[PDB]
DNA sequence: TGCCGAGGCCGCTCAATTGGTCGTAGACAGCTCTAGCACCGCTTAAACGCACGTACGGATTCCGTACGTGCGTTTAAGCGGTGCTAGAGCTGTCTACGACCAATTGAGCGGCCTCGGCACCGGGA
DNA sequence: TCCCGGTGCCGAGGCCGCTCAATTGGTCGTAGACAGCTCTAGCACCGCTTAAACGCACGTACGGAATCCGTACGTGCGTTTAAGCGGTGCTAGAGCTGTCTACGACCAATTGAGCGGCCTCGGCA
């Protein structure tokens, strides 16, 4: 029925169609764009919530704080390179 | 307008293969900072597009630019495996 | 009497969490005027990003912004 | 015991990921800043403007403290020294202080 | 499509009063270097003034917008400077 | 009596108009507004040239290559912040 | 042996462009390295620009948008 | 000498030997053959290059003057790679 | 000493300019009420400063070898050559696709409530 | 100091319902894909012509290790300070709505500055 759901994917290919129009990233925006976007950002998501995981296994917190975020970020090596340039509200500091 | 639902969705969906098999909510704070990871990684991919158009002249960033554009932001093993399974995404999406 | 708020001791935390041992004395006021410096830079970014939208109060978007100008983004305010 | 307590600071403080900086002398500053440096006058803060200008100047000086010891720990140191911190301010390629 | 001849014609207008021994010609190299940094820069400020005005939500980038995104682009004393002899230049046009 | 002409410059308003409206940095753009980014840029080109000459009438060579623009922008700390991450094209290093 | 290509006098010539006077016989293999780790993020870049052109041939400003994509923009190339 | 070579601005590694260094780098790591490299773009490759090791000595003669040293070792090379945002190797 | 590239002329041409309409983006004014500022006392934790002494920086010597320098020999980088063509690039058709629209509707937001995790705390080990 | 049983707070999380944004089908128009042609530039082998790399001998200057002294920096304590709170009181101004209008997009016409093409002569190899 929606877009989102039937693509299989978790992220709205409707907001983020909406976010592309508005953004003025381009005049127009091919359909296969947004639905393609929304499952990159979903699997990016997904990345960064494993990492997250893999290295809290250990600390074993339930939730996750953005200081579990930060340690994702500054221990992955790609995940590192992504996000280099990206200091996270009460971060801390990747051990 | 925060992608708050859509992360809670894919966390949810993300603890089905891990072993932990926790709800393992994610913290006000660390919602704002995903929602603005989120954020910040559509703006990227999306000025990438935008700046691959406008490269080889064309009105429209299609799904060649969204998938050079990724290709661009996330390089490397994680590049790959996301741009496959966005691919994986896209043809399910498609097909119908 | 500006820098002195960040006092010695705000640097010792700084640095024990950054990772260091032992802080020479230099360090402090080094620190204070690399902050100064830093801060001079994202206050000048950001207070273009606000007279910009004709306003006085400077919003967490104008920091965010100003800071996103020099590379270094912040995740958690918009 | 001159570094008995050294390892249990470090390990507090990285385990936590509050604001170092006082709340107040820091946003004191960057009003100091504002009208003094800058000129520009009656510039109202908002609380979460001045937050995240804390939380990044905080972040970058605590990166800047990192490379430092790395500098430090270069040059066969334990005590972070002004050389260091300019090291880590020439060569990552930082906002330098006026003088 | 360059800016050669013009910026020529500013190297000319500058050295009416720099050093006068001879005009100081820009060597070819030098000239694809200028044309390269006008380019970088006029994409910068361009940049900063599209990221303005989507910040203050406008469609169009005026003035303002092209200030703000020289202030932020061009910073310190030469960015007054510029910026001064700008508005020269803008007021001028006006009146005219 | 074209607008080049009219501003006092020597940069061209129509060619800078064109390129800010083909670039789609915004939907709509002021006519006043090119004649400021003109006015910026033939400033920022006579800055940098006023300060290749400024750092290098010693050596009186007559002409500018790359080298000397090299030095101009890594030289005073305003062009450095500006150009601090330029390489250019046959360059060397700032004297 | 392609990198080993980069030769030991043309590490020696570039750093003392970059003012080194004594260069350790170990640092000739680091700057291999880093060279080609540079090389390697510049040309995945360059060839990611390329593809997307649907062509084969990586050309100049292929690799300018490449630098500007990891931060050195180069001055003097179209 | 270092007067000869920070004056001039004419190319330091051999222009051949560093073409044959991307291309493979090109066609090895990157894996994808039948690529051909305009002149234009190995030669802003390859200024590009230069520049950044040339920067990276920099800052490597910096960190060994910052030991009471006057030789640069890989130690100082290390510390300069990553004290600096550069990418370090693999 | 001559040779070629910065600079100047030439004619086409394409891009800049202007004049006028229309509609629309936006500057402004007026209203709301959020929230930033100020302020004060009180708590209290955090900062300060001084005493003290350990340990660290640095100053010094000294030996080993890992550097540069200086040869000759070897090499492959450069260049000019032509030749070979993949393939870049420009055009011209068209059609598969996206904008736009109205109407349909259901996913998503805030509002409200809850209870289980956790900061805390005190105990015990 | 760890390691854990109660405790009370609060934020994840769930349910609702109102809303506005997402979705669908149809027109209609046009962007781009796709093919076809043109020839630029990359590439490749080749053979000289060097000039740079290379490999080794040498020896010296430098890295580093080892020691020694002074002092500066950490630790601790008592005293002083002001950060923070939170609670109130004040108003500036951020922001949201509506209006009205000056301005820019667009088209049609016009026009001349800028492009390459071509030339020349003085700066330079």
């Amino acid at each position: 029925k929606s877009r989102s759901a039937r693509a299989g994917i978790s992220f709205p290919i409707g907001r983020i169609h909406r976010h592309l129009r508005e953004g003025r990233y381009a005049e127009r925006i091919s359909s296969d764009a947004p639905v393609y976007l929304a499952a990159v950002l979903e699997n990016v998501v997904a990345e960064v919530f494993r990492e997250a995981c893999n290295h809290r296994d250990k600390k074993s917190q339930k939730r996750i704080v953005p200081n579990h975020i930060l340690t994702a970020l500054r221990k992955d090596k790609e995940l590192a390179t992504i996000f280099a340039n990206v200091t996270i509200r009460e971060g801390g500091v990747a051990r | 307008e925060t992608y708050a639902t859509y992360i809670y969705k894919v966390l949810r969906s993300e603890n089905i293969r891990s072993e932990a098999d926790t709800d393992l909510g994610i913290s006000n704070k660390g919602m704002e900072v995903m929602n603005s990871l989120v954020n910040d990684l559509f703006e990227r991919i999306a000025s990438e597009a935008s700046n691959l158009a406008k490269i080889s002249k064309r009105n429209t960033i299609g799904k060649k630019d969204i998938e050079s554009a990724a290709k661009l932001v996330i390089p490397g093993e994680i590049g790959r495996l996301i741009r496959d399974e966005a691919d994986k995404a896209l043809s399910k999406f498609t097909s119908s | 009497d500006t820098l002195g708020g960040i006092t010695k001791p705000a640097i010792r935390r700084l640095a024990r969490r950054g990772g260091v041992k032992r802080i020479s004395s230099t360090i402090y006021q080094q620190t204070r005027e690399v902050l100064k410096a830093f801060l001079e830079v994202v206050l000048r970014d950001s207070l273009t990003y606000t007279e910009h939208g004709q306003r006085k109060t400077v919003t967490s978007q104008d920091v965010v912004y100003a800071l996103k100008r020099q590379g270094r983004t912040l995740y958690g305010f918009g | 015991k001159q570094g008995m307590v050294a390892v249990k600071e470090i390990k507090k403080y990285q385990k936590s990921t509050d604001l170092l900086i006082r709340k107040l002398p820091f946003s004191k500053l960057v009003r100091d800043i504002v009208t003094s440096g800058l000129s520009k006058s009656d510039i109202r803060f908002q609380g979460a403007a001045v937050e995240a200008l804390q939380e990044s100047a905080e972040n970058y000086i605590i990166s800047l403290f990192v490379d430092t010891q790395l500098c430090a720990e270069h040059a066969k140191r334990v005590t972070i020294m002004k050389p260091d911190m300019e090291l880590a301010t020439r060569i990552g390629k930082r906002i330098e202080p006026e003088y």
